[PDB]
């Protein structure tokens, strides 16, 4: 089912990314109509303006050059129960760096009873030059590399002390 | 004169068969629930005929008339009191007719006397009753004091509903409880499910049930299922924990507290589950089975032209009597049965045709050789053979049938072929064998049976006097429609089938609309007494019976240091730590493992770790042990087959070969890792050597059981093949009026004229053999039975819409069934693996089976623990005031005042309720606090005037670390509810007063024995559950590959499913009992559209479509469902059997 899974932080320049913004229901069976709202402020300045809107199934984009004819949907299709919410850049620029808001508004339909519903989501992005690989993926290459010579080292020593001790058993009778 | 010609007739023969005759007619007449106005002379008459009786006993009994004789018969006082019932009611009339009708069907238990079979049948009866009465105690015990955790633990949990957050007109939550009357009112304010009677339920926790978004969480309202089940008081948690020790409809119970509690509250489910139903069901069976074997021991001590068609006849008898022909017509039997099991709903006309001149074919060869056996011998002497009277039987049948001007409607006739596979008994060792087995004792099978049919009969009549007409005067509060469920007591057949279902062990629902239709007090009396009669009596008896029928020399250096380097004992830590540490990685791959990046590069890594650890482990034990020894090794074999598929998996990844088709199925062979613990822990070790030597007998067993089945799902085909169609409204799920849509044609008329109509199938029926034992698998083990059942009683025909109860004697298929298959068979299967363990144990020279050596040690330290003989007196001190006390608490009164104190302290706990007001808390607080200084002086008493030694009494120990306990905890949880917040915790630390009720079975000698039993059973269940885990470990790991991303329908919800480690393990346990695991199966066997949609997106993953393999999923299930009864249900009732033997000697 639904899993919220965060986006990432690090875009390569001239290459394509993928922002993730996921919000799941709290009851799967429900029914619900949401729509979408992005806005953005790059580094260095402080104000959030919006970008794009995606109600019904269709995509709004603002007049801002930043975007224009690089940006593409890429959430749940033909459902206008959204629970994904995501976006893709082409051609990734310096300019595509800063702090992004993914706006959810959802309307869930009950018996008798309509409920408004909000949930705003942050992702802060960095382009980058060259995409340099995690720290995880250094240090456990390393640390498995140590491992596997500490496993053979300990085992050929233990060969070898058995070794000698049998050998110099073996004269004795 | 007159006298003594009355007694003559009373001795005459006539008497008992015309008495007898009367009371079958009578008891046929007791059926009619709305008898017509004749009836009412054959009633005078019935009355006539018993006062008759009545009479003659008296003249003839009666030699003065004092009547001295006559009452000192008890059957001769029922007789006299239905005398006076009934001319009570012919005299006079009082306004308690049916109550006054009802005690007539006493008058069936005449019987047992006339069958002389019967009064064996029944004392069996009596004396498996009358040993049970430590027994009842105990359960009584447990039940209590598991219900007091319940009520505490669960007090108002399942008060808990979802509320509707944003209120409009200005109101509150009391306004609108004191307005709502119905639950379309309450579906206005409260979340309910679709097509749900109760609101849904949530909790405060993080891992409870989640109320949906709008709406906020609160304890107010009634309980779920018309409010019985709840844990508010200790009545309602007595009868919930009744429920679940019958596992009857106990996994909803666990679902609403799980989701109401939490999730991690299914520690008190397993605790309960494992130790309370199965100890004690299975102390029920073994004290009933001992007490027949001990009876039937007793027992068996204290009972020790002509002559032309001559030539004819001769001629063809040499020619019709070699062996040849005998295995032909075998063989013709063998193909006959696999052509007639080729038989299936889509089935071309050709094929049909096929199969009509396969019959022909078959039928003349059969007949014909009949011809040719007759001719030859003489009839009176060609009947001897008991066989052969039965083949001409069936000549008969298929001649009738064949030959019969073709008709529709007898499909009887069709499905009476089947009976010849029965003459392959004739060669079958095995067979044979066992039909000797019953034949032995076939007496009291068929008196079984016959006491079985009469208990049925009478209480199918007093359900159907005292519920009939409460269950049609007040049919609503049971049915939204007014009209009467598929359950009910109106009618006789219905009443019947009601006793029958609480005979198979089902018996809450039922009672749930009984108790609101009709009152509890009578509805609960007459469930109970239902259930201790059939249930836990009488179908333990079976059991019983059948259980008791069954009694350079530089290489050769390398070599040797390999071995001891292999051979140490920190080289097999290290590498079980290592095989724990893999299968704890293959535990961490959820569905969540996207969000978990590090820990998934982290496990990415050490999966290629652990790899090249056990490549090199396998090449020291191949250096080692050698080729031949290693080859040679079953286990060695198992790890080598894992590491060769770790390593192909792995060099497929490095090849860059990964993503391919196959190649992603061998990462679901990754589950199988845990397997190597099997290698390296003793106790798994054993319990699966136990198992391995009983393989053997298990599949004779199996092969007959599955002949019979064969039979039973060849017939199944026939009389319900097609017929489960039906054209439902798939917005609500409802079958159609039957007079709106007739047929499918029409059913398609409506799908291209409306939509959201659906001609659809049911996905567990009888349309092939092979689904045919899917379907008597489930019937079997009572789990989705009756959606089977609805479906088959309601048939018409192929093409035709189905119509309610339209084949409504349908239902006896299911009851043969029933009784023949699933009770005969997994009776036998019980046996059978018995009587092998017993085997086991006698060739290995009288050794448990289920313990290592050590267990073994600490088991005989367990049995010279309780065997002991009297220890010395404490001496007397000589202080003359500690001399005083020392008198004063050595009395036997004293431990008999403190064993009454303990029990109205008990008495105090059971009287906490769910709503107490101020006044009460207060009161039973103090109350408490008194029976703490009261124990707490008892405990300094004790230490004063009996010294040191107090400690050297194994009870002492215990009540003084009962008293630390108590203290503690009062003081504690004080603590906790005044300054720190914590209601959980309070309540967890509270279960300390629990410890002052358990040692009430100090002073309880029948109580102390069972308990000992299981004290010292409990390493081989300790194994048996080592095991048990293992298996659910490596089935979790499967399912949560397989079976997530599952459409979630039936049994797979937002909290039961198999996304999580959690959540599978959750499953898993559950259908260790074998509850519900038609729920979880129905939406795996879904696999294309409209039933699923393989192209679904499943945001946060790249997983695409949700519908699970058929095949996958009827393996897994039904392989762990047989895994589970194997090993749990068997072994724990082995275990239980030795144990009960050893602690009753
Ligand atoms: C609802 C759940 C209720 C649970 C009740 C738990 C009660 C706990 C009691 C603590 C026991 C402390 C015992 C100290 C002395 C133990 C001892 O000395 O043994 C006393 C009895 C057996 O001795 P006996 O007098 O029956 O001798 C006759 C033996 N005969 C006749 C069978 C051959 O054993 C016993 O009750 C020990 C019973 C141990 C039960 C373990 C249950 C684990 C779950
Ligand atoms: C063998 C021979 C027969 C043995 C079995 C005999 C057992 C019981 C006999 C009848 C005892 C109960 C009589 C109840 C009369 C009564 O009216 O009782 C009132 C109490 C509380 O009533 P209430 O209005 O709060 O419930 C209302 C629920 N709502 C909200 C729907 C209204 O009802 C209750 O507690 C009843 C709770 C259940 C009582 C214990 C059940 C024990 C089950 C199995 C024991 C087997 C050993
Ligand atoms: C004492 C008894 C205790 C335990 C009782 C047994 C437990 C349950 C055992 C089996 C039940 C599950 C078996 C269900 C399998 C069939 C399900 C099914 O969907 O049927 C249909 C499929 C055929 O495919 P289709 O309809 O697409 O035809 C193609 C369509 N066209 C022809 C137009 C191309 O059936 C096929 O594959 C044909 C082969 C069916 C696969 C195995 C059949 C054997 C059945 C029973 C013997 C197993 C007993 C041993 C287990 C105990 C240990
Ligand atoms: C919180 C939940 C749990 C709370 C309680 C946990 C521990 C509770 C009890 C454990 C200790 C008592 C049980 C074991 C007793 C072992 C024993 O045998 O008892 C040792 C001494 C009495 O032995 P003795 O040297 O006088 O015997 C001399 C014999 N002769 C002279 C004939 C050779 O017990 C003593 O000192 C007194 C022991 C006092 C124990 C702590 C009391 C705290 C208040
Ligand atoms: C929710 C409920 C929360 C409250 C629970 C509170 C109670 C929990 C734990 C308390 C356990 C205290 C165990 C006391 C027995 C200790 C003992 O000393 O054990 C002796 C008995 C045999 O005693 P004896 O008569 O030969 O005297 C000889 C005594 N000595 C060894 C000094 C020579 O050994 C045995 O079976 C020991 C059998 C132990 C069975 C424990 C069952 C716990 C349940
Ligand atoms: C209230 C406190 C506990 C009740 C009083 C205990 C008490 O008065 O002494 C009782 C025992 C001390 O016995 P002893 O000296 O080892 O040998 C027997 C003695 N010498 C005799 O004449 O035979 O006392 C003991 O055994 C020592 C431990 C007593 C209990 C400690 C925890 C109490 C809570
Ligand atoms: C013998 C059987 C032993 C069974 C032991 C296993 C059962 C152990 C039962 O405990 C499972 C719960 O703790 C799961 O808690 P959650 O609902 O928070 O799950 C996490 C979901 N999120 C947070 C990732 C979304
Ligand atoms: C015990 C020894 C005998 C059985 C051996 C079985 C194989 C060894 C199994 O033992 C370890 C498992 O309990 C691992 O379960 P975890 O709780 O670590 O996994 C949960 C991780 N999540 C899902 C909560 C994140
Ligand atoms: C990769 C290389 C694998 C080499 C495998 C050699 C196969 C060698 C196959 O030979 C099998 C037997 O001769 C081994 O003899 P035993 O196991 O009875 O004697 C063993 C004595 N110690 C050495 C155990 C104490
Ligand atoms: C496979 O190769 C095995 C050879 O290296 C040694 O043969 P073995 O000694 O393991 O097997 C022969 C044992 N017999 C022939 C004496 C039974
Ligand atoms: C996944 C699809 C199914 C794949 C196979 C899964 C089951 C694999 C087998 C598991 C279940 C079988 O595992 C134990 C077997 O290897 C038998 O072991 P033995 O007891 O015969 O070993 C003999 C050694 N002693 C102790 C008797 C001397
Ligand atoms: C007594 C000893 C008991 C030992 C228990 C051993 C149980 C072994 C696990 C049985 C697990 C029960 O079957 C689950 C299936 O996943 C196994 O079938 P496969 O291995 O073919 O899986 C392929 C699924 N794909 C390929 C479609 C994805
Ligand atoms: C331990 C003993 C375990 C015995 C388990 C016996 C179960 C046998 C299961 C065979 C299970 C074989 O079933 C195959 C059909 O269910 C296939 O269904 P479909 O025709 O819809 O095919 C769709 C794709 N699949
Ligand atoms: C299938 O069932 C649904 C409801 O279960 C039917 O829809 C209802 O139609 C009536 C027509 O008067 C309306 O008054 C109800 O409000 C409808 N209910 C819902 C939930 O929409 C539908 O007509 C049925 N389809 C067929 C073919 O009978
Ligand atoms: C769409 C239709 C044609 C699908 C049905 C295919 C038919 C021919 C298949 C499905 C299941 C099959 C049966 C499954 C199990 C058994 C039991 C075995 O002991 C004898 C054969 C028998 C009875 C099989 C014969 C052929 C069978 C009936
Ligand atoms: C609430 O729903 C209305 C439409 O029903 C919508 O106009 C409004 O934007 C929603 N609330 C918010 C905060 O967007």
């Amino acid at each position: 089912g639904c899993v919220e899974v965060d986006s990432e932080t690090e875009a390569v320049y001239g290459m394509t990314f993928k922002i993730l913004c996921i919000s799941c229901k709290r009851r799967s069976e429900t029914n619900a109509e949401t729509f979408t709202e992005w806005t953005f402020r790059q580094k260095g300045t402080e104000e959030f303006v919006k970008i794009l809107r995606y109600e019904n199934e269709v995509l709004q984009l603002e007049e801002d050059e930043r975007f224009e004819g690089r940006v593409v949907w890429n959430g749940s299709r033909g459902t206008k129960d959204l629970q994904d919410l995501s976006i893709f850049i082409t051609n990734v620029t310096y300019n595509h760096s800063g702090d992004y808001e993914c706006h959810v508004y959802r309307l869930l339909f009950f018996e008798n009873y309509e409920h408004n519903t909000s949930v705003v989501k942050k992702i802060h992005i960095e382009v980058v030059d060259k995409a340099n690989r995690d720290m995880a993926s250094i240090v456990s290459e390393i640390m498995m590399y140590v491992l596997i010579v500490v496993l053979t080292i300990w085992l050929v020593a233990e060969m070898i002390y058995c070794y000698k001790k049998i050998a110099a058993a073996t004269e004795t009778a | 004169p007159l006298r003594r010609i009355s007694i003559k007739i009373l001795v005459h023969s006539l008497f008992s068969m015309l008495i007898m005759c009367t009371i079958l007619t009578n008891c046929i007449f007791m059926t009619m629930n709305n008898p017509p106005d004749w009836t009412k002379n054959v009633e005078y008459t019935f009355t006539g005929i018993y006062t008759f009786e009545s009479l003659v006993k008296i003249l003839a009994r009666g030699f003065c008339v004092g009547e001295f004789t006559f009452l000192r018969d008890p059957w001769n006082w029922l007789d006299f009191v239905v005398i006076v019932f009934a001319y009570l009611t012919e005299f006079v009339n009082l306004g308690n007719v049916s109550a006054l009708r009802t005690f007539r069907v006493l008058r069936a238990l005449k019987t047992i006397s006339v069958i002389p079979g019967l009064k064996t049948i029944v004392g069996a009866l009596i004396q498996s009753v009358k040993k049970l009465s430590d027994v009842m105690i105990l359960t009584v015990f447990c039940l209590s004091v598991f219900a007091l955790i319940g009520l505490q633990l669960f007090m108002g949990n399942l008060k808990h509903k979802c509320f509707r957050n944003s209120l409009e007109n200005n109101e509150t939550l009391e306004s609108i409880m004191n307005t709502l009357e119905s639950e379309e009112d309450f579906r206005k304010y409260f979340y309910y499910l679709e097509g749900s009677k109760d609101a849904l339920l949530c909790g405060f926790s993080t891992d409870s049930g989640q109320c949906p978004e709008g709406y906020t969480c609160v304890k107010i309202g009634r309980n779920p299922d018309y409010g019985y089940t709840s844990f508010d008081t200790f009545s309602w948690a007595f009868l919930a924990l009744f429920r679940l020790m019958t596992q009857d409809y106990w996994e909803n119970l666990y679902q609403q507290t799980l989701r109401a509690a939490g999730k991690t509250y299914m520690i008190f489910f397993v605790v309960v589950i494992f130790l309370g139903s199965f100890y004690l069901i299975n102390l029920i069976l073994a004290v009933v089975a001992m007490a027949y074997e001990e009876q039937n021991q007793a027992n068996i001590e204290e009972a020790k032209c002509s002559p032309y068609w001559i030539k004819f006849k001769k001629c063809i008898y040499f020619i019709v009597m070699d062996p040849f022909v005998d295995l032909a017509i075998t063989i013709c039997i063998v193909l006959n049965t696999l052509f007639m099991a080729m038989e299936h709903h889509p089935m071309t006309e050709e094929f049909k045709n096929v199969l009509a001149i396969g019959n022909l074919v078959f039928t003349g060869i059969f007949a014909a050789e009949m011809v040719l056996k007759l001719i030859a011998m003489d009839p009176y002497e060609y009947f001897q053979v008991g066989w052969n009277i039965f083949d001409s039987l069936i000549v008969t049948l298929s001649l009738v049938e064949l030959f019969l001007a073709d008709v529709e409607g007898l499909s009887v006739l069709r499905s009476f072929r089947l009976l010849r596979v029965f003459k392959l008994a004739k060669s079958w060792p095995t067979l044979n064998m066992l039909i000797k087995i019953i034949g032995n004792s076939v007496g009291a099978f068929g008196n079984l049976m016959l006491v079985l049919f009469i208990i049925v009969f009478i209480f199918a009549v007093v359900g159907m006097q005292l519920f009939g007409k409460s269950y049609k005067e007040c049919v609503c509060k049971i049915n939204d429609d007014c009209t009467l469920p598929r359950w009910h007591m109106n009618d006789f057949f219905h009443s019947f089938l009601i006793v029958f279902r609480v005979l198979c062990g089902e018996w809450i629902e039922t009672m749930w609309d009984c108790m609101e239709v009709a009152g509890q007090a009578m509805c609960l009396i007459f469930y109970m007494m239902v259930f201790f009669i059939g249930n836990l009596v009488v179908l333990n008896l079976f059991l019983a019976l059948l259980l008791s029928s069954f009694s350079g020399k530089i290489w050769w250096n390398i070599r040797k240091t390999c071995y001891k380097i292999v051979e140490h004992s920190w080289f097999e830590s290290f590498i079980v730590l290592m095989i724990l540490l893999s299968s704890g990685a293959l535990a961490f791959e959820d569905i969540y493992i996207e969000r978990k990046k590090t820990i998934k590069i982290i496990l990415e890594y050490a999966d290629k770790i652990f790899t090249y650890i056990f490549i090199l482990e396998m090449l020291l034990k191949w250096i080692a042990y050698g080729y031949k020894t290693y080859f040679t090794n079953a286990w060695c074999w198992l790890d080598f087959l894992i590491v060769d598929v770790s390593l192909v998996t792995l060099v497929a990844n490095t090849l860059g070969y990964s993503d391919l088709g196959p190649i992603k199925s061998l990462r679901t062979l990754r589950a199988l890792r845990p397997l190597r613990a099997l290698s390296r822990f003793e106790g798994m070790r054993v319990v699966v050597n136990a198992l391995i030597g009983a393989i053997p007998s298990i599949m004779n067993v199996l092969l007959v059981c599955l002949i019979f089945w064969l039979i039973f799902s060849i017939m199944g085909v026939n009389l319900f093949a097609g017929k489960f169609y039906e054209c439902i409204n798939t917005t609500d799920g409802s079958r159609f009026p039957a007079s709106q849509v007739p047929n499918r044609s029409e059913c398609f008329a409506l799908m291209n004229v409306s939509q959201n109509v659906r001609w659809k199938n049911l996905k567990v029926n009888f349309d092939n053999v092979g689904l045919g034992y899917l379907s008597l698998l489930q019937v079997a083990t009572f789990k989705g039975w009756t959606i089977i059942m609805y479906a088959a009683v309601d048939s018409v025909n192929v093409d035709k819409q189905p119509k309610y109860e339209y084949s409504l004697y349908m239902y006896i298929y299911f009851i043969f069934f029933i009784i023949f298959g699933s009770f005969f068979t997994l009776n036998l299967f019980i046996c059978v693996i018995i009587d092998n363990f017993n085997q086991q144990k006698k060739k290995l020279g009288g050794q448990d089976i289920f313990m290592t050596e050590e267990q073994k040690k600490y088991y005989n330290a367990m049995k010279k623990l309780g065997s002991k003989k009297p220890q010395k007196p404490i001496p007397r001190p000589g202080n003359k005031i500690q001399g005083c006390i020392f008198d004063l608490v050595t009395n036997q009164a004293f431990d008999i005042s403190i064993m009454v104190l303990i029990c109205l302290n008990m008495v105090t706990m059971m009287v906490e309720k769910e709503g107490q007001s101020q006044h009460m808390t207060e009161v039973l607080y103090w109350i408490n606090v008194v029976f703490i200084i009261l124990f707490t002086g008892e405990c300094v008493l004790k230490l004063i005037s009996l010294r040191h030694y107090y400690f050297t009494v194994g009870w002492n120990i215990f009540d003084f670390v009962v008293v630390i306990i108590s203290i503690v905890g009062m003081f504690l949880a004080d603590l906790i509810e005044t300054y720190f917040v914590s209601p959980t915790l309070f309540r967890v630390i509270r279960l300390a007063r629990i410890g002052r009720i358990l040692r009430l079975v100090k002073g309880a000698k029948g109580i102390r024995t069972l308990l000992f039993a299981l004290m010292m059973s409990l390493p081989a269940l300790f194994n048996i559950g080592l095991l048990l885990f293992l298996v659910m470990f490596i089935y979790a790991i499967f399912g949560m590959s397989n079976f997530a991303y599952v459409k979630k329908e039936d049994g797979i919800n937002d909290m039961f499913n198999f996304e999580t480690f959690g959540n599978s393990m959750i499953c898993l346990f559950q259908i260790t009992t074998s509850a519900g695991w038609d729920g979880l199966l129905a939406p795996i066997l879904n696999s294309k559209p409209p039933d699923c949609d393989p192209k679904k997106v499943h945001p946060g993953s790249s997983v695409e479509g949700d519908c699970g393999n058929p095949s996958v999923g009827i393996f897994y299930f039904v392989s762990y469902i047989i895994i589970s009864f194997l090993v749990v249900v068997n072994m724990y009732i082995a275990v239980i059997l030795e144990n009960f033997s050893v602690a009753t000697e």
